[PDB]
């Protein structure tokens, strides 16, 4: 009863919410064509 | 629900339709990465 | 040569007194009916049923009213949504009893003002303007259509339209928040703040030009007389103004740009009203404001009051009231 | 074995989208290194065939 | 005889309208 | 004009008279959007409250045709101004109310009230009953009712 | 009216009138609403208790009910725009 | 009989001969200028400045 | 606790159908057994007062009131569909449905064309199709 | 009343006609850069 | 008809038919039975008139002028039933059910609008002879309730049997001994029932169909609002429709 | 500024005669009583369910 | 301040009563507002307002309805407010819980809270709880 739904879900959010700025800091640290 | 055999991702099924939400801030953040320019 | 070529030259003339168009071919012949039609029935009309009880509401002059309360009432309920012109009445005694002329008012308001839009564009185009005035006159277009045309869709009836008068507007306003609570909704948050902000920069522009100009006049004349028409001197210190107000707040919020500045004038109303417009749109098919009654609660559940529910038993006199006889069944479906 | 596969199948798309737009913005990446992830791409189509299969035969 | 000094203040207000748009002071460069 | 962005302000105009008729057949039409599925639609809950209670004061032994209404009009049953026996009171704005619960009881004339008396089945009244108390009517936190109703429901059509 | 009498014997002075009286005035009385004052509301005018046994349609059952609340029950003048509303006044709860 | 579906409104067919004379009054005035011209002449512009 | 709005199912004790629902599942432990005998009885009747409402489907073809026609079929009618799709079970019985549906819909398909033959010819299409039906199961 | 339906109908399309065949004229070409 | 019954709903509505009574072809007779029972008798007029003070030569005798009805096509009477009881001398009618009441507006003359209940409650007819035959001709009383029940409000909120029952945006006038006794009659809002009568007229008949129709003309008195005026009498005639069964 | 007065004497006098600015009044009449009671509670209003002012069927 | 003698209410026809533990008063009010309160929202009843879920209506029907034990009785067995006849066909109930798809899954203990916050609620808000719109 440790309440598994809201722990999947504010995981699930942090994974995405941070895989978007991932994409945009992998790119600033490889100097890439932002 | 969904069908038991994928009862299991029902938390990640409920964050994707915030994530076209999250494309119209990705253009933001690119553009503050990019300088504006 | 030809006469047609001989007519689009005279009607495209911008060396009219006034611009004619292409869309003031259905602007003027459209408006001017809206107008004569609006002057007789404003003055000279019979009462008219509006509940469709067959309880004829006085709104004209001749009849013992005044320009408050004199008003073109809107159809009937009997009616409702259906289409009532002049040759489906079969008399004009039975025109004018169902809410004949609010119909013959409204539809040729709404074209000829959508028309009157256009031809601000039209001008423009003549003239080696950029467009886009038309686009800031879109927003009385979008609330003048949200009272008059989509306000009757959504409740299915000419007769919950917007009554064409002073007295009339406020009962339209107060029976709308009753019925559908627009002072919680946020759209008409959102124009309070586009016509508080747009008195507000509209005062604060017009001070800082006039505080900052330049002399050029005598004390015993006008202030006025400094600016000469036509003339390619500025006519007052913008860094003098940018200096001021970069005091008076701080330095980084202030519109060095005079671009700038004057578009956010036109951005700030013109956003709250477009918003604005489409809350009456969207509580046009009972998509209400808030509702926070009975939200406060103790432990024990108790309903504890919070200031909506002292708003909401101001509501409840509204919709008790609204309509008196109309009504035959609990519930005010419309 | 669908939870088992379709928790694989999810994984692979977290590790693309991460891994192919930085691939393809930069200059040369894609050019350099495709048959790397062109692999990847039907490893990950396979997947979903290997699921829509298990998903029949389960129903 | 009351809705009599409605109209004319009426019909008196867009007499002046009229005066207004076609007898305006019309203004001249130079 | 034979350019790029004026191609894209011919869709916008167009895509606009989609915009609003898509918005039109959801609020009105109860066939491409059925009303099983979507809930009533804005006329059809007006009508089926007349509805209920003209099914509960008839078991009150109550003749529902010539019960005078308040204003003089019909109380329950009145005439169309183009002839139609319909329901009364604000639902006569919605006469035109054509819904498969309702079309068993019409005839040339209207609602016929030969078949209100005799013939009303207890689907339509599991029907009506259920189509007053889904009403759209609701509001932006999603709660039902009137703008003037106690929050406990959990409803927006 | 501005001077109605017989204000009290419609709904709130637990003896009620018959040929006045809402038919939400017989839901007070346990077992009368709706079928037995279904009846009574729905004929026409009557005299006195006795008059509630004349009733087309009555069974032993609808006259026991009547038969315990006809000390409650009593009959007045009709007047006549009380009469048309019997079944519904627009009164809701 | 206004709830009839009838097209554009036309319940008598006398309404027709007002129609057709009024698209056709003005389209004739039309061709005085627009029309006989010739209908195989291109530009490669976004907006054509040919003749009147 | 009284006022958790995500407790989803930390609160209660037995297992809900979902964390998004309120409801428990048709598992044990239900008030409502489908295999009542009662529930069987009023789907039963429905069939018997069927064929009566549709054999008085030719008394108004042999008058000229083809709105009687039209919503005879829908007006009693309406809670057929639910029950001889509930009480066919086995695999031929359903494949003998949409024979009474398809000879039941061009019963409605014709009333509203207004042929007189069409409808007296499909209407004892229907009568022997619910034949077929009740005689099986 | 059948009378003035058919009077309407007239002043309609007559302006309806206007409008239509107004920009129909060459109307992009009605600008003061050129012609 | 049973042509009218051809129709399905969605030709007859927007087209004016619903409102028009049947036409009976052809004259026969038809005999009542012992338990015979009207059916499907609708009335509509189709012209009004209102007794005035008219304008002639010299004289203002009090004659019918016609007037428009303004309230569209809500006119018609519909489903009144009612059994037709035998008596020896001549047949009678009593109705009972059906929509007996159509609430109508005309115009008159100088723009004055006077409403009026149409209706037919409580009608006793009473015809000369047994059978239905084209020569027979029944009529009598009915009685007309009042325009509005009493408990509709007038713009300041006064009802019979709710409401307020004085002046309620003039406060000052319930002070003295005397009150608002000038204004009483404003005050006091009274439910009123009149007479009618209405006289039918039968003259074509279907013996195999058993529908009958003919003329009828009927008087009767507008309404007052609860006695704010005079009411003034109100004369119509049309033709009706009914069903002998 | 409430009221016109020739409004209201000729409201009093002919009940028939309705204008939009005497349909503002009745709905003042709903506020004044409605609200009253829960805006005031140091004045201690106890309004009977009787007294008001509803509509019909309201 | 939910006090065990304020959760305490009327159990059967006799007059005893017992106390509602804290999943009960929790489950009976959203169960109540998914389930029943579509037409029954704070005691009013929208499609018969005659026949409420007064503490006063319950009483005067020709069953007494006040007690969990009648309003679980009224649930599987819905006659009308006399008791004469039954409504069955037309309110949502377990015996014909064929037709109404809301109620084929419910519990004893499930019936058992709803009716908990029908008979508990008339002890928190004394007026409001179907006192119609006027005590809102
Ligand atoms: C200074 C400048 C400001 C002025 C200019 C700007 C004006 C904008 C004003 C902002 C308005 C924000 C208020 C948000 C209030 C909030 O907490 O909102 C609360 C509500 C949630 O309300 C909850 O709603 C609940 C609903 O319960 C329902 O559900 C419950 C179970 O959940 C129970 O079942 C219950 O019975 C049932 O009723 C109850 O009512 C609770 O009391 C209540 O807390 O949130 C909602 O619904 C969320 C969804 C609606 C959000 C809509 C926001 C739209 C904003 C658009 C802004 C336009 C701006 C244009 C600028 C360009
Ligand atoms: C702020 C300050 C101002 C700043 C400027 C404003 C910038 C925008 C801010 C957006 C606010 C969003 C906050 C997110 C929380 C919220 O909203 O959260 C509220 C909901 C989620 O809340 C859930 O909302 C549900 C809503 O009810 C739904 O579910 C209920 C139970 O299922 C019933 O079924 C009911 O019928 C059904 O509507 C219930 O209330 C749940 O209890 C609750 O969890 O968010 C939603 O759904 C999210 C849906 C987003 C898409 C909405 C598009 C809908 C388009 C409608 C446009 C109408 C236009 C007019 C607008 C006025
Ligand atoms: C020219 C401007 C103008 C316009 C747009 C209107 C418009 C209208 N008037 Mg008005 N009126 C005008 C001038 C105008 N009026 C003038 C000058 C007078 C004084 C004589 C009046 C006097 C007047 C009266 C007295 C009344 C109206 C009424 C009306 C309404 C309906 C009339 C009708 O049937 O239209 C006819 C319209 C058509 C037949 C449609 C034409 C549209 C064309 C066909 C374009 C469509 C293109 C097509 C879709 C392309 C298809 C392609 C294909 C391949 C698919 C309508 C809002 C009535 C009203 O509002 O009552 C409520 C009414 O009673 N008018
Ligand atoms: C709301 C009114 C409105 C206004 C002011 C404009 C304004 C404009 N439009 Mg546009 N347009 C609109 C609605 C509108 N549009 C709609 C609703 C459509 C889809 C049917 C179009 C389709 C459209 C095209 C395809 C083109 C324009 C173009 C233009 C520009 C020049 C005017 C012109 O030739 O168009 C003529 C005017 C119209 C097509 C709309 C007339 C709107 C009338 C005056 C009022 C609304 C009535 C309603 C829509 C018609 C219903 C008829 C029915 C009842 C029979 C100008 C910016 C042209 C342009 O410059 O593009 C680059 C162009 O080629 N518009
Ligand atoms: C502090 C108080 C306050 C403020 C500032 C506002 C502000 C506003 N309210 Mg609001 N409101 C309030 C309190 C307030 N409200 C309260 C308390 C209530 C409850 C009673 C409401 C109920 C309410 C309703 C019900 C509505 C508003 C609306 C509005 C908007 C009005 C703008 C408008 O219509 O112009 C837009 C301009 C027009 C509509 C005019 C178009 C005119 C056309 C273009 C031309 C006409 C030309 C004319 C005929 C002739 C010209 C002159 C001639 C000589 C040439 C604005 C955002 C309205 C809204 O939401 O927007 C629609 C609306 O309908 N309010
Ligand atoms: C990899 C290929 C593949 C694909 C695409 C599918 C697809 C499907 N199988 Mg399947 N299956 C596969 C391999 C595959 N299977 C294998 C290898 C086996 C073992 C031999 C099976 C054995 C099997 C069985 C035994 C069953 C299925 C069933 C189904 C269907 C489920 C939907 C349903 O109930 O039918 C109803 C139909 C629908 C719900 C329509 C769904 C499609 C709609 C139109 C969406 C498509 C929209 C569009 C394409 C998307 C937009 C894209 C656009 C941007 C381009 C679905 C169409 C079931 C079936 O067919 O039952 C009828 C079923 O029982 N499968
Ligand atoms: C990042 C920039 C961006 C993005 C995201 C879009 C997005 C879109 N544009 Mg586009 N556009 C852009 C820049 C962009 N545009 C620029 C710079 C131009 C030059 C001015 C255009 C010119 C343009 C035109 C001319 C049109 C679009 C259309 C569309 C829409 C296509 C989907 C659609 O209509 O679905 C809704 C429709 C359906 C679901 C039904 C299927 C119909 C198919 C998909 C239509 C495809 C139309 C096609 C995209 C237009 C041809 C363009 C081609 C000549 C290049 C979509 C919203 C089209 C549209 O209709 O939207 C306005 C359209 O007509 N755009
Ligand atoms: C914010 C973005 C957004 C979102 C989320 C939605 C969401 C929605 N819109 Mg939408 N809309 C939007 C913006 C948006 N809209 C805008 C900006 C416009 C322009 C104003 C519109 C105009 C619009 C219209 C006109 C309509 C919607 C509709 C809809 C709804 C259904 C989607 C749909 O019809 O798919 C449409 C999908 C396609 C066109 C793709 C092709 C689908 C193919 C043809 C289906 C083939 C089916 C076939 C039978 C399958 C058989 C397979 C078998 C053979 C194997 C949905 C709620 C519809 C609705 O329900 O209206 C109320 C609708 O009619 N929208
Ligand atoms: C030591 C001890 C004792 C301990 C205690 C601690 C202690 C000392 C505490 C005290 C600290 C204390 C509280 C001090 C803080 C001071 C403080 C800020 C107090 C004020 C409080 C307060 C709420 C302030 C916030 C409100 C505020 C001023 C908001 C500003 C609003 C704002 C940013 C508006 C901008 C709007 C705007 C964009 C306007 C421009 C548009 C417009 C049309 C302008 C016109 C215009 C502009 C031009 O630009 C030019 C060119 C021209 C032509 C022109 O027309
Ligand atoms: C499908 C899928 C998936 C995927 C997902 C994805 C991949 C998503 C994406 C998403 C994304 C893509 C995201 C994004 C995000 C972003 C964010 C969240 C941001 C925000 C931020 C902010 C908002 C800020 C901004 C700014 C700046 C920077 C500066 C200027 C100003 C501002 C403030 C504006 C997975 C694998 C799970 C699996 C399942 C399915
Ligand atoms: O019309 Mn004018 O107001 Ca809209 O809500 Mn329903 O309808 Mn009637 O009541 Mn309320
Ligand atoms: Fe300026």
């Amino acid at each position: 009863m440790i309440n598994w739904q809201v722990i999947g879900q504010l995981m699930s959010t942090a994974v995405i919410m941070l895989a978007g700025p991932a994409v945009i800091v992998l790119l600033a640290l490889k100097k890439g064509n932002l | 629900r969904l069908p038991e055999a994928y009862v299991v991702f029902s938390p990640i099924v409920d964050v994707l339709p915030i994530i076209p939400v999250f494309f119209l801030l990705l253009a933001f953040v690119w553009q503050a990465a990019i300088g504006f320019r | 040569v030809s006469l047609w070529e001989r007519f689009c030259a005279w009607i495209t003339s911008t060396e009219n007194r006034l611009y004619i168009g292409w869309f003031g071919c259905l602007m003027f012949p459209t408006l001017l009916t809206a107008t004569s039609c609006f002057i007789i029935a404003f003055i000279a009309a019979p009462p008219v049923d509006i509940d469709g009880i067959r309880e004829p509401v006085a709104g004209s002059l001749l009849y013992g009213n005044n320009i408050i309360s004199g008003a073109v009432v809107p159809s009937s309920n009997a009616i409702g949504m259906h289409f009532y012109p002049i040759w489906e009445a079969a008399s004009i005694d039975e025109w004018l009893y169902n809410g004949g002329p609010y119909q013959l008012i409204v539809l040729h308001f709404l074209l000829g003002v959508s028309a009157y839009m256009g031809r601000e564009w039209e001008l423009s185009y003549r003239l080696g303007m950029r467009p886009w005035i038309f686009v800031a006159f879109s927003a009385p277009v979008a609330a003048a259509s949200a009272v008059f045309l989509v306000y009757p869709i959504g409740q299915g009836s000419f007769s919950d339209g917007m009554p064409l008068g002073i007295s009339g507007t406020f009962n339209f306003m107060l029976v709308f928040q009753a019925e559908h609570n627009i002072l919680m909704h946020p759209f008409h948050m959102a124009g309070v703040a586009g016509v508080f902000g747009g008195s507000l920069f509209s005062a604060m522009h017009g001070s800082l030009v006039t505080s900052s100009l330049i002399r050029e006049t005598t004390e015993n004349e006008s202030t006025n007389y400094g600016y000469k028409f036509g003339q390619e001197e500025e006519t007052y210190n913008i860094v003098a103004a940018h200096g001021y107000f970069g005091r008076l707040i701080f330095q980084y919020a202030s519109f060095n740009n005079s671009r700038a500045l004057h578009f956010f004038l036109a951005l700030w109303p013109v956003v709250g009203i477009w918003i604005t417009s489409m809350g009456i749109s969207t509580m046009a098919f009972n998509l209400n404001g808030f509702n926070f009654n009975q939200s406060v609660v103790d432990s024990q559940g108790r309903v504890i009051n919070t200031w909506a529910d002292i708003l909401n038993r101001a509501n409840l006199g509204i919709e008790v009231m609204h309509e008196r006889n109309a009504h035959n069944f609990p519930l005010d479906l419309a | 074995m669908i939870t088992l596969l379709v928790a694989l199948l999810v994984l692979i798309s977290l590790g693309l989208v991460v891994t192919v737009p930085v691939a393809l913005a930069t200059p040369g990446e894609w050019e350099i290194a495709k048959g790397k992830f062109n692999r990847f791409f039907q490893i990950w189509v396979f997947l979903v065939i290997v699921i829509a299969a298990a998903d029949g035969i389960s129903s | 005889m009351e809705a009599l000094v409605y109209t004319f203040l009426l019909i008196g207000t867009l007499m002046v309208i009229f005066f207004a748009v076609f007898f305006r002071e019309t203004p001249r460069i130079l | 004009v034979w350019s790029g962005e004026a191609y894209l302000s011919y869709s916008l105009a167009a895509i606009s008279l989609m915009g609003f008729t898509a918005a039109l057949y959801s609020w009105y039409n109860n066939t491409a959007y059925p009303s099983e599925l979507y809930g009533p639609t804005g006329p059809e809950a007006s009508q089926a409250q007349a509805f209920t209670f003209l099914v509960r004061d008839q078991r009150l032994g109550a003749n529902v045709s010539s019960a005078q209404g308040p204003t003089g009009l019909g109380k329950y049953l009145m005439r169309s101004p183009s002839g139609e026996i319909i329901f009364g009171g604000e639902t006569m704005r919605f006469w035109d109310l054509r819904a498969p619960w309702v079309e068993p009881l019409r005839g040339p004339n209207g609602l016929d009230i030969n078949k209100i008396k005799n013939d009303i089945q207890p689907w339509q009244e599991r029907r009506a009953a259920e189509y007053m108390t889904h009403a759209p009517l609701g509001s932006l936190n999603s709660v039902g009712g009137v703008a003037t109703e106690i929050n406990s429901v959990n409803y927006v059509s | 009216v501005i001077d109605y009498e017989n204000i009290g014997y419609l709904g709130g002075s637990s003896i009620v009138d018959i040929n006045n009286a809402n038919v939400r005035a017989y839901l007070k009385m346990p077992g009368m609403y709706p079928t037995v004052a279904g009846k009574i509301v729905s004929h026409g005018p009557y005299s006195g208790v006795a008059d509630l046994y004349k009733i087309p349609g009555l069974s032993s059952a609808e006259a026991d009910v009547i038969k315990k609340y006809e000390s409650r029950l009593t009959a007045k003048t009709p007047s006549p725009d009380y009469v048309i509303d019997r079944i519904n006044n627009g009164l809701y709860r | 009989t206004e709830g009839t579906n009838e097209w554009f409104g036309v319940d008598d067919l006398r309404l027709l001969a007002v129609l057709f004379l009024g698209h056709w009054a003005i389209l004739s005035l039309w061709l005085g200028s627009y029309g006989d011209s010739n209908e195989d002449e291109d530009f490669f512009g976004e907006i054509d400045y040919s003749a009147r | 606790s009284y006022s958790e709005g995500a407790a989803y199912g930390t609160d209660q004790a037995d297992k809900l159908y979902s964390p998004y629902s309120v409801y428990s599942p048709e598992g044990e432990k239900s008030l409502y057994k489908p295999d009542n005998a009662e529930y069987l009885a009023r789907k039963k009747a429905v069939l018997a007062e069927t064929k009566n409402r549709l054999q008085k489907i030719p008394a108004y073809v042999d008058k000229k009131e083809w709105f009687n026609v039209k919503d005879e079929l829908t007006r009693y009618m309406y809670e057929t569909r639910g029950a001889v799709r509930s009480l066919s079970s086995s695999v031929t019985q359903k494949e003998k449905a949409e024979v009474f549906f398809r000879a039941l819909e061009d019963t409605y398909g014709a009333a509203t064309l207004k042929k007189g033959d069409a409808v007296k010819a499909s209407n004892d299409k229907a009568i022997a199709a619910l034949d077929a039906f009740t005689a099986t199961l | 009343m059948l009378t003035l339906k058919i009077l309407v109908y007239t002043t309609v399309i007559f302006f309806v006609s206007l409008f239509i065949f107004g920009f129909l004229s060459s109307d992009p070409s009605r600008n003061p850069n050129r012609k | 008809k049973s042509q009218i019954n051809e129709l399905s709903y969605l030709q007859v509505k927007g087209t004016g038919l619903a409102n028009r009574c049947a036409e009976v072809v052809g004259e026969d007779s038809i005999k009542p039975k012992p338990g015979a029972k009207l059916v499907d008798m609708c009335i509509e007029p189709k012209a009004w008139a209102v007794e005035e003070e008219v304008g002639k030569a010299g004289k203002t005798e009090k004659k019918f002028v016609n007037s428009k009805v303004m309230t569209r096509q809500t006119y018609t009477l519909d489903a009144i039933e009612g059994p037709i009881t035998v008596d020896g001398g001549k047949i009678t009618f009593n109705e009972k059910e059906g929509i007996d009441y159509a609430a109508t507006t005309v115009q008159l003359p100088g723009g004055e609008r006077v409403p009026f209940l149409f209706t037919v409650k409580d009608l006793v007819a009473k015809g000369n002879g047994d059978t239905f035959k084209p020569g027979f001709q029944m009529g009598g009383d009915f009685n007309t309730p009042s325009y509005r029940t009493g408990l509709f409000l007038d713009p300041k909120g006064r009802g019979g049997t709710t409401g307020y029952d004085m002046a309620v945006a003039l406060p000052a006038l319930q002070l003295g001994e005397e009150g608002d006794a000038e204004l009483f009659g404003e005050n006091n809002k009274v439910f009123d029932i009149t007479q009618g009568r209405i006289e039918m007229e039968v003259n074509k008949v279907n013996a195999e169909d058993s529908e009958i129709g003919g003329v009828f003309v009927a008087t009767q008195l507008s309404d007052t609002d609860m006695g704010s005026k005079t009411p003034k009498k109100v004369l119509t005639k049309g033709i009706f429709y009914a069903k002998v069964d | 500024a409430y009221d016109f007065v020739s409004q209201e004497l000729r409201a009093a006098e002919d009940p028939e005669f309705e204008t939009f600015y005497t349909k503002n009044h009745l709905l003042d009449e709903g506020i004044r009583a409605w609200m009253a009671a829960q805006d005031q509670p140091h004045e201690n209003f106890v309004f009977p369910e009787e007294v008001l002012p509803r509509g019909n069927a309201l | 301040d939910l006090d065990e003698a304020t959760r305490t209410v009327v159990v059967d026809n006799a007059g005893n009563t017992t106390v509602l533990t804290p999943e009960q008063v929790k489950r009976g009010k959203r169960l109540f507002n998914a389930t029943c309160g579509a037409c029954h929202v704070g005691g009013i009843t929208k499609t018969n307002p005659n026949v409420g879920l007064d503490p006063e209506a319950l009483s005067l029907a020709t069953p007494r309805r006040d007690n969990i034990s009648a309003l679980v009785d009224y649930i599987k067995n819905p006659t009308t407010y006399d008791g004469l006849e039954s409504i069955a066909e037309v309110h949502p109930s377990i015996k014909s819980a064929d037709i109404y798809p809301r109620m084929r899954s419910l519990t004893d203990e499930d019936l058992y809270s709803i009716a908990g916050h029908i008979m508990l609620s008339p002890k928190i808000a004394s007026e409001k709880w179907g006192g119609g719109k006027i005590y809102y």
